[PDB]
């Protein structure tokens, strides 16, 4: 079996600087060909991963000549000699000279951006969720960066452990700043038994951290 | 055109199995192996088999020997995946991949869309739609809550707002059904006046919902 060893696993480029990703086979991918079996590929979620190079170093139809690939043997390059916003995603390399077809661990490449604080927004619960007998608060912090951010939940100031989810998008293809959506969940009943609801969001753009909140059913 | 497309998402329980088609035009059918990849969440991606069309031959790997079973129709240049005992960790999205080389040259290989598996307990359910309402720059958006399986797809104005739309990952509830939001940004200035409608699709329940989201 092949072992395809990929580092690094996080890289964070600031855009306009040149970026490079390795791939190391445990043994040379050569001549039962010509070609040396090695792939480069980005994943796009919800359809077919993109060839970016193909057979070591031939650049697929369509993906930019900042893209370029090279190695001989057990030690191979992706190299983009100019990041740019869009190039943000996770990059693979893989081997065909056997099967099994085996992978490389895979590189996040994160564009370094200037620090955004959040810009925080909070929505009570719908009427139309609460005649349903259920209650969603919903914290969003917009277009921040860098990614690392705490959310913390206040119900008549008793800090709420356990009953939040949260999920964060990937960074942004244009401004590379992130998103995130906390839920806070309560039954309707525990929802009507309190009047203060309130989020509170730490961030490094934040000197202190920000308290969003409302008071139930006032307009 | 070099064209291999995949039958549709899949749902089971444990224990049930799942057939995985892949369609092919615009090629030699049997000139190539087809292959299959998965991916599981959280995971790297996996080389499950392969299938070689003039003789039939099969190679599994090791962690999928009698589990699964590959063949395929010369007929109708079709190859096909069954995967049987399905468990939870064989939730993932599944691939055929046309190979490299047809025994004289090599190049790029062509892959399939994918087919999601999803193995769980749970039972399909169409989601309810809520609106996060708003009241110089606002925020609203829609709650798209307890449904099952993944996906669903949200659009704005039926495809015409996309500027400062977050349509953010599902999360999983702790009753096996997954909930989801999506929101955007507009002017203030719009509220009342733009109508503002988000366009909830979840194939599985065959639910699509078009809801408008107002101020307050």
């Amino acid at each position: 079996d092949v072992v395809m060893t990929q580092s690094p696993l996080s890289l964070p480029v600031t855009p306009g600087e040149p970026a490079s990703i390795s791939c190391r086979s445990s043994q040379s991918l050569l001549h039962r060909s010509g070609h040396k079996y090695l792939h480069w590929y980005l994943q796009r979620p919800g359809q077919s991963p993109q060839v970016l190079i193909y057979l070591g170093s031939n650049r697929a139809s369509g993906v930019p000549d900042r893209f370029s690939g090279s190695g001989s043997g057990t030690d191979f390059t992706l190299k983009i000699s100019r990041v740019e916003a869009e190039d943000v995603g996770l990059y693979y390399c893989m081997q065909t000279l056997q099967t099994p077809w085996t992978f490389g661990q895979g590189t996040k490449v994160e564009i370094k951006r200037t620090v955004a604080a959040p810009s925080v927004f909070i929505f009570p619960p719908s009427d139309e969720q609460l005649k349903s007998g259920t209650a969603s608060v919903v914290c969003l912090l917009n277009n921040f960066y860098p990614r690392e951010a705490k959310v913390q939940w206040k119900v008549d100031n008793a800090l709420q452990s356990g009953n939040s989810q949260e999920s964060v998008t990937e960074q942004d293809s244009k401004d590379s700043t992130y998103s995130l959506s906390s839920t806070l969940t309560l039954s309707k009943a525990d929802y009507e038994k309190h009047k203060v609801y309130a989020c509170e969001v730490t961030h490094q753009g934040l000197s202190s951290p920000v308290t969003k909140s409302f008071n139930r059913g006032e307009c | 055109q070099v064209q291999l497309v995949q039958s549709g998402a899949e749902v089971k329980k444990p224990g049930a199995p799942v057939k995985v088609s892949c369609e092919t035009s615009g090629y030699r059918f049997s000139d190539y192996n087809v292959h299959w990849v998965r991916q599981a969440p959280g995971q790297g991606p996996e080389w499950i088999g392969r299938i070689s069309p003039n003789s039939g031959g099969t190679k599994y790997a090791q962690k999928f020997q009698g589990r699964v079973t590959m063949t395929r129709d010369m007929s109708m240049n079709t190859a096909y995946m069954e995967l049987s005992g399905l468990r939870s960790d064989d939730t993932a999205v599944y691939y055929c991949v046309r190979g490299h080389c047809d025994g004289t040259t090599c190049s790029r290989a062509y892959w399939g869309q994918g087919t999601l598996v999803t193995v769980s307990s749970a039972s399909t359910k169409g989601p309810s739609v809520f609106p996060l309402a708003p009241s110089g720059t606002a925020a609203l958006g829609c709650l798209v809550k307890d449904y099952f399986p993944e996906p669903v797809t949200v659009s704005w104005n039926s495809g015409a707002l996309t500027s400062g739309v977050h349509t953010f990952p599902a999360v999983l509830q702790s009753s096996g059904l997954y909930s989801l939001s999506s929101v955007v940004t507009v002017p203030s200035s719009s509220l009342g006046t733009q109508t503002y409608i988000c366009n909830v699709n979840h194939k599985p329940s065959n639910t699509k919902v078009d809801k408008r989201v107002e101020p307050k």
